[PDB]
């Protein structure tokens, strides 16, 4: 077991409308994006974000 | 003197309230939960990983012919290839043309990655609930302390025994059978040990990772070597914990509802916010001070001069008061309209004092006791701006907490007219028959 150096992508911008949640994501690199909200019924989101 | 009440099983929000004992001074509790950990009963049941192929050097048997003979070694094959002509640098190994003979072996043991990258298969079963609270009362500091969520086994935090009720909902997010690999843990329905498929999750098992006892069912068949060749070719199913790591999905770390967390040290879900959790906590009488040696207060008139019924503690307010023996006084909202962020105030002879709350509602009507006594907050609120925000709610929802004044006119004026003419109904039919019973006397 050791420590590797993973990349980090670019932070995203945030829009704020009601009760929405607006991401600008620019990935450099294949990144995975995942979402939950913290109810009861947690909602799962999976997706890889290739381009803008 | 005990105090039992309902708390919301809540992280990081406090649970506030009086313990009022007749004739003394009321003691200020505050009760917060560190974290909650829901810790089920597991039991190892195997170990998968990666497979490796043992080939050990063929027997090449010239001029004659040998048998396989079975071994004990996990998915072992053997077969015998009649006919070869095998050549080595030297030129032809064999004299006889057709006569030779080549025996081939494979068998399935652990890779060498399997000592650090494995997949441990376990059965859940109904466990512990665990949970670190933080308790002040009155003048004392905080103290903590770990505390068993059963309702039946006290914790002693700075001389207050405190007993913690069984979460009111039994639930969580492991299922009866789950996978952990690295920091992730799964709700996989693996096989049972021994019934491993080549090419799924359990191809390779395992009861620990230094068991000398190994299962392993790939479709692992020995090939004809090429003409002329020494080698051992074959055939196999690829891993099917390779093929899981690909196909593993979400895990339950990123699905779990109720935001929970996922510990692995041991096996838990941390911080999930469902139900409540029923409370009892016995305050020694060193902590209760005679109503004569405290400050009481009386003509208390409070006024709210701003609200936002934002998460944040939007709402400020202002009590008027007159005292005797003027000193420290506790303030507390019974109600669930607001939440008060002051414990206590500094009372003079006479004056006033302010506090911040939080609430949700529209027009928030809400008692605060001071010193025994208690007065009745009124006003109106104003909509936050701010759509989203990086904090929990302090205040809690109720159905009538966001009806307007004039929500509540327009419903009295709607309830009150559809029954007042009905009601005219009525009286017109009951008038009649009377009317109509005269004609006849
Ligand atoms: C209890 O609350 C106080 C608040 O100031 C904090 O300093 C302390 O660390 C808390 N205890 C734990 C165990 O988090």
């Amino acid at each position: 077991k050791a420590k590797c150096i993973a990349t980090l992508a670019p932070e995203p911008l945030v829009e704020h409308k009601h009760r929405t949640l607006i991401l600008h994501l620019h990935p450099d690199h294949p990144t995975l994006l995942t979402t939950r909200s913290l109810g009861s019924d947690a909602n799962p989101t999976r997706q890889w974000i290739e381009r803008p | 003197y005990e105090h039992t009440a309902v708390m919301p099983n809540k992280v990081g929000i406090p649970y506030k309230a009086l313990v009022e004992r007749p004739g003394y001074a009321p003691v200020h509790l505050q009760i917060q939960l560190v974290n909650t950990r829901i810790i089920p009963s597991t039991n190892l049941e195997y170990i998968t990983c990666k497979y490796k192929t043992k080939v050990p050097s063929p027997v090449v048997k010239c001029c004659g012919a040998t048998q396989c003979t079975s071994k004990p070694h996990p998915d072992y094959q053997c077969q015998v290839f009649s006919g070869v002509y095998p050549f080595m640098y030297g030129g032809a190994y064999c004299f006889c043309d057709t006569e030779n003979t080549q025996m081939s072996e494979a068998y399935v043991e652990r890779s060498e990655e399997c000592s650090i990258d494995h997949a441990k298969a376990y059965k859940v079963h109904t466990g512990t609930v665990q949970a670190m609270v933080n308790i002040t009362y009155g003048s004392v500091s905080w103290r903590s302390a770990d505390v068993y969520v059963n309702g039946e086994t006290p914790a002693k935090i700075g001389d207050a025994k405190l007993i913690i009720g069984p979460l009111s909902s039994a639930w969580s997010p492991f299922d009866n059978k789950v996978v952990v690999y690295g920091h992730e843990v799964y709700n996989y329905d693996f096989p049972e040990y021994g019934t491993g498929k080549a090419g799924s999750f359990g191809d390779l098992q395992s009861r620990t990772s230094t068991s000398n006892d190994l299962y392993a069912n790939t479709n692992l068949k020995l090939q004809r070597p090429q003409a002329g060749i020494v080698h051992t070719p074959f055939t196999q199913v690829p891993s099917g914990f390779e093929r899981w790591k690909k196909d593993k999905g979400a895990p339950l770390n990123d699905v779990a509802p109720f935001g929970c967390s996922i510990a692995l040290e041991p096996l838990r879900a941390e911080n999930c916010a469902v139900g409540s959790i029923p409370i009892s906590i016995d305050i020694p009488d060193a902590a209760f001070t005679r109503i004569s040696e405290t400050p009481t207060v009386s003509d208390l008139e409070c006024k709210i001069t701003e609200c936002t019924y934002a998460f944040d503690f939007g709402g400020i307010a202002t009590v008027a008061y007159k005292s005797s023996k003027a000193g420290n006084c506790p303030i507390h909202s019974p109600s669930g309209v607001a939440v008060i962020k002051e414990n206590d105030v500094t009372l003079a002879e006479s004056g006033s004092f302010t506090f911040h709350f939080s609430t949700a509602n529209i027009h928030p009507a809400f008692k605060l006791q001071v010193c025994t006594s208690a007065v009745t907050c009124k006003g109106d609120c104003k909509p936050p701006k701010d759509h989203i925000v990086d904090y929990a709610a302090q205040h809690t929802e109720s159905f009538t907490s966001a009806i307007s004044a004039t929500a509540w006119s327009w419903i009295k004026v709607l309830v009150g007219g559809t029954s007042a003419f009905i009601v005219l109904g009525l009286i017109a039919t009951a008038v009649v028959a009377l009317v109509l019973f005269f004609h006849r006397h």
